[PDB]
DNA sequence: CGCTCTGCTCCTTCTCCCATCCTCTCGATATGAGATCAACTAG
DNA sequence: CTAGTTGATCTCATATCAGGAGAAGGAGCAGAGCG
């Protein structure tokens, strides 16, 4: 057995399975427990965070450290991964009672009875974020011990009802599992750190004034050098502030110690077809976009219309001229070529989409070919989602796995897939990141590559630029503060244009004080 | 109290966009400020902005 | 004789009001994904 | 009983001088009256 500082023992057989970084994470989690503080397991997608949590909880109950050992814990996760958590708990620590609070569930009686039973039995209640919002009256009356939030970046909006619900738990032991705990700006980081440890980053106004405006405003292309140094100063301050409670391991410092196969992250710049280009040019020349640029109307109509046009001209639905015909969209032509090549190479492909309608169009195109597909979007019943994933992970007869990035991403394991193609960019970089890490995970025995399709000179390239800027802003505070300024664009409201190509002894402390001011 | 629509009728004008009564716009402002204030209570906020 | 209790005029604020009825012209004035639930819609 | 399909509904997320008149309050002074 592994013996930690005070009284925490994790069983030897369980400990041996864990990797070096995973047991380092268990150590860190128990140091947080000693401090009675929350934390973020920021390890990227696929590095293993369900296993670290399961091992830490198993050692906490095993070690016998109100609550004797482990109390009644609640795990809030996306609906598609609830049964995944159940399976991992059963395989790794079968002694735990692990009930699902969901319509699928296993209880077949009043839910409130299930919450009461798990609370009074010191079991693990896995629930969804929607249920936490809905059952906040009952979920918080029972003095839970641990409130692990899997994919806790769903709490990123400080004013969302789910966030306010999840911030009602009285316990100090609040954990977030999310390999991307910053997706659009630093408000998200503040929301997460308000959840795990309400005090460190102060009130949201104060956090804005001290960190968000300095750090963000120093990343713009026109930033003055003094402002860049101020942003550096603030980013370093914030990194030091959030260091003890963020544990973020990359797949670069762990890849050598984990034997993952090679990865590629190509970004194809697809070409609008003549008809697609015509529709795009007609729309950017229309009066609606003119009204948008004048501030009269909301930008959403034009933005969504351009995204649809780049996806496929489903605005004006033009035999072999049915709705969604592949040859009318350039990205669909590229996807057809890629699918042909990969099928002749005997490989398995993971085809993502932001839009459900574009997913239906891709599904129709796949039946048009002889490819054997398998689809999972928000409409599929939750109870069948983990089965479906297992199916695609089990038999290699299934060639392509269609997905929406909101359901197909976000914590599922699809290591059976070999190639991954992100068909449509999103405004949030993190959606695309999780979608592309669905394949390159622990258990991937083959070389994976990511093909991220963008239409050249369209709104999609501008979205790619916006999310590159967001990723740079995130890296400025997650990996290093020396981040190069985003210079590719100014990120203004001219994304409506078509531009198709072709003890310290008071001296080290005083030195740090002197150096920081100089910055 | 929110008066009914007959007290603040909304008339379909020549332009298809509906026309709202003055009371309706005032009520919209009241709802906006009330919602913002209620937001600033469920999550704590400085007394200055609340005032 | 100190201290209070009116109280007296007076200046300040403030709020209200300002005929009835009729005619005409003229200017200004989003969209989809996911979740929940409830009705089926059948097995 | 009992799972799968169908609609409604909610949340959430994607960028960039030429009035006047009267009534109510407060102010300062003046005195009366009693400890
Ligand atoms: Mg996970």
């Amino acid at each position: 057995d592994a013996e930690f500082d005070e009284g925490f023992k994790v069983p030897g057989f369980l400990f041996k399975k864990l990797f070096k970084y995973q047991q380092t994470g268990v150590r860190w989690l128990w140091e947080l427990h000693c401090q009675q503080a929350g934390g973020i397991l920021g390890d990227e997608m696929g590095l293993g965070k369900t296993i670290q949590i399961i091992a830490f909880l198993a050692g906490l109950s095993y070690s016998k450290i109100r609550f004797e050992g482990l109390g009644p814990t609640v795990i809030v996760c996306p609906t598609t991964v609830m049964h995944q958590w159940v399976k991992e708990f059963h395989t790794w620590w079968p002694p735990f009672r692990v009930a699902i609070l969901h319509e699928t569930g296993s209880y077949t009686h009043k839910k409130e009875k299930l919450i009461r039973d798990v609370a009074h039995c010191h079991g693990i209640l896995i629930t969804s974020y929607s249920y936490i919002r809905l059952m906040q009256d009952d979920i918080s009356r029972y003095d839970w011990h641990y409130v692990i939030l899997d994919e806790g970046h769903k709490i990123r909006n400080p004013n969302a009802a789910v966030t306010l619900a999840c911030k009602q738990f009285r316990t100090p032991h609040r954990i977030i599992l999310s390999g991307s705990p910053m997706q659009n700006n630093l408000r998200e980081l503040w929301s997460l750190f308000d959840f795990i440890f309400p005090g460190k980053l102060g009130t949201l106004p104060v956090f804005m004034e001290q960190f968000s405006v300095p750090i963000t405003m120093g990343g713009y292309s026109n930033a003055s050098p003094v402002q860049v140094k101020t942003a550096y100063k603030c980013a370093c301050v914030l990194r030091d502030t959030i260091n003890p409670y963020l544990l973020r391991r990359m797949k670069s410092d762990v890849k050598m110690s984990l034997s993952l196969p090679d990865k590629n992250e190509q970004v194809l710049f697809c070409r609008l077809t003549d008809e697609q280009h015509k529709v795009y040019q007609n729309f950017v020349d229309s009066k609606e976009v003119y009204r948008i640029l004048n501030g009269e109307m909301q930008i959403f109509s034009g933005l969504i219309a351009l995204r649809k046009i780049c996806n496929h001209p489903d605005l004006f639905s033009g035999e072999e001229d049915q709705f969604g015909y592949w040859k009318r969209s350039g990205k669909m032509i590229v996807v057809e070529s890629l699918l042909k090549i990969w099928h002749k190479q005997g490989q398995r492909v993971l085809l993502f989409s932001q839009s459900r309608q574009m997913l239906d169009i891709l599904e129709v195109f796949l039946r048009a070919q002889k490819y054997t597909y398998l689809k999972m979007d928000g409409t599929t019943t939750i109870a069948s989602r983990q089965p479906l994933i297992t199916r695609y992970n089990e038999d290699t007869s299934i060639f392509v796995f269609l997905l929406t990035t909101r359901v197909g991403g976000l914590g599922v394991n699809l290591t059976g897939a070999n190639r991954v193609v992100i068909y449509d960019p999103d405004w949030n970089p993190s959606t695309d990141t999780q979608a592309r890490e669905r394949a390159w995970r622990i258990g991937q025995k083959k070389q994976v590559t990511v093909y991220r399709l963008l239409t050249a000179g369209t709104i999609e390239e501008k979205i790619y630029h916006r999310q590159i800027f967001k990723q740079f802003l995130t890296n400025r505070v997650l990996k290093d503060p020396k981040q190069r300024r985003f210079f590719k664009s100014n990120d203004l409201y001219e994304l409506f244009t078509l531009t198709s190509p072709d003890p310290l002894a008071s001296s080290s402390l005083l030195a740090k004080m002197r150096a920081r001011n100089h910055l | 109290p929110v008066p009914p629509l007959s007290v603040r009728p909304a008339v379909v004008m020549q332009g298809s966009a509906r026309n709202q009564d003055d009371l309706t716009h005032k009520l919209a402002d009241i709802v906006k400020i009330n919602n913002q204030l209620r937001r600033n209570e469920q999550n704590g906020a400085a007394a200055h902005v609340i005032a």
